[PDB]
């Protein structure tokens, strides 16, 4: 109540992509957050906890090395830029049937303005794990 | 905080053209950075998008395909290689902080003259 | 401080096991959350922020292909029924004297009513590792 | 406001070693908490969220076994202590160019007193990753 | 919300059977499954037990060690193998969201008869 | 709440000697452990730091070089392992919770005659 709050979940009626869904069981979207673009727009200025959590899966591997990240990033509505606040990467082929799953997890605490707005990126999204329920998701709460 | 290109000249098409652009003045390993292109006659549109740690690349479909983008964080640098040009790709480009454009301070030209 | 909450950790007095204690130095249980039956019981509705990490340590690999998970659970009072809010997925072995360690973490934000009991479990308890402190352990606060 | 809060990013000039910083944008300090010393002090007594994450990167891979280490300890004001409140332990090396990456969270939520001092520690500081931003970095807020 | 059931029959004892069951009506890649029997004048007891991505499984120490649940969440099914049954094992099979009962649009009988 | 010391006597110079701390009424496996030395005539100094999974080990550079820390935890022990000695480590040895010193109930003597 009079605490604005979001979390969503990845959209698994979609391939090759990551689209975040509210309207969803276990979700939430509230006192004023709005999901625009797929992207978290703040209500009012202060402090909020921002977290998100990913999982990618595989098959054998690729010959060539692969890289992934998961990063969240924040656009400022006055002098419109894109700054990185939290940032991870896992590499999981160390050589070269069986698959493998890899979880990556981030979350911090942020002063924020109002109208700033949120989004939480990979860059393999053919690798994601979007089937089961809560192995993908991204929020944040004020506090 | 300026940003400086370089890199402009002429290409006869199916050529290749590397440009270059520099930046000062902030935390170049913080931002995003954006190509932009401003054509004669047309509006102002967005050619690449990259990230901090440089493995996030986005580009338009009229694009997508015979460019790179790249950067170098240690000397605030960054990149671009296009490769089999049109007529089409011939405008202003810029590097800036914003897709639609910002802080641009100079501009190169590039023509593509069959 | 009329705020529930909760932060409990493993029981090194067991085996091939998992038991939640809250008898320890530096373990929180307080303002109405309950422990019963390895589980913890909200005490009043509203938005709480749940999180809970494990790690898991083994000698060599085995020669099948092993597969570890962690998953964070709710126990709805009305409709009893059991559905997933956090889950996570890892495998540490890809061929085939040296160990490995793996850690994995969950943490979200959900709004619980009241009497819901949440659960966190694993698959593989003989391969889990609660001899140091804190390394297990799984809580919640109320906000 | 009022609410004692602090969230510190590694030195990124500096080698070997794991300096905190506060005077970067994106970065918290503020309501009492004080760095002296590369340890946030509490300034009032109440509960707390506490959370760091650590990355480690390395070419190739050692002939010998390596492992490595996140850990968050406590310093009570009275009876000198050092408690061990979260920690992990992991191993990025199977066997025998490619590089790797190897991220560590944790999180929690504790109740401390009045002047105590925390503290986030590694073990092997030459293969930390403080290049980039939002790669490591450690924080409390009040509750 | 219906949850079929199949696969009863007669099996004379250590032989092996294998029941079915379906659902709709719910997200199925989200609840805890519980297949649960009822026997002719006794108590309603569960039998087996499994979590969203099936990796979590258990039984009673009376069933342990000749059971096998298992699930596909594309086609929103649950399983159970029966393995060298006993008399015991008379009774009606459902399968429920709750290991109590809960749930349970039809049954099926699995007769053990020596 | 108390540690007993052992492991002292004589060593000539470039011998190697190895002292050793015992611990009870507490989590040996939570807490830090120090060794800390008492010099005659001298302030007292921390020599080693260990924290709770024995994977960080600290020395001050007057020491760092020729020492080896360690633990174990099921018997409630922390060692240390002594090279190449000198006359400067002439002093009495601790086992306490505080770099400073704290709860030390005993001490032993180390000698380097030359």
């Amino acid at each position: 109540s009079d605490k604005p709050v979001a979390h969503v979940v990845a959209n698994p009626e979609a391939e090759g992509q990551l689209q975040w869904l509210s309207r969803r069981a276990n979700a939430l979207l509230a006192n004023g957050v709005e999901l625009t673009d797929n992207q978290l727009i703040v209500p009012s200025d202060g402090l909020y906890l921002i977290y998100s959590q990913v999982l990618f899966k595989g098959q054998g591997c690729p010959s060539t090395h692969v890289l992934l990240t998961h990063t969240i990033s924040r656009f400022a509505v006055s002098y419109q830029t894109k700054v990185n606040l939290l940032s991870a990467i896992k590499s999981p082929c160390q050589r070269e049937a069986k698959p493998w799953y890899e979880p990556i997890y981030l979350g911090g605490v942020f002063q924020l303005e109002k109208g700033d707005r949120l989004s939480a990126e990979i860059n393999l999204p053919n690798y994601l794990d979007f089937a089961e329920s809560g192995q993908v998701y991204f929020g944040i709460i004020a506090l | 905080v300026q940003l400086v290109e370089s890199g402009g000249g002429l290409v006869q098409p199916g050529g290749s053209l590397r440009l270059s652009c520099a930046a000062s003045g902030f935390t170049f390993s913080d931002y995003w950075m954006y190509w932009v292109r401003q054509a004669p006659g047309k509006g102002l549109e967005w050619v690449s998008k990259i990230n901090t740690n440089g493995l996030i690349t986005k580009y338009p479909d009229s694009v997508k395909g015979r460019f790179t983008i790249s950067r170098d964080n240690a000397k605030n640098t960054l990149y671009l290689q296009m490769n089999s040009l049109r007529p089409e790709d011939t405008a202003v480009y810029y590097c800036a902080r914003s897709p639609s454009g910002f802080n641009r301070g100079q501009g190169t030209l590039v023509t593509v003259s069959s």
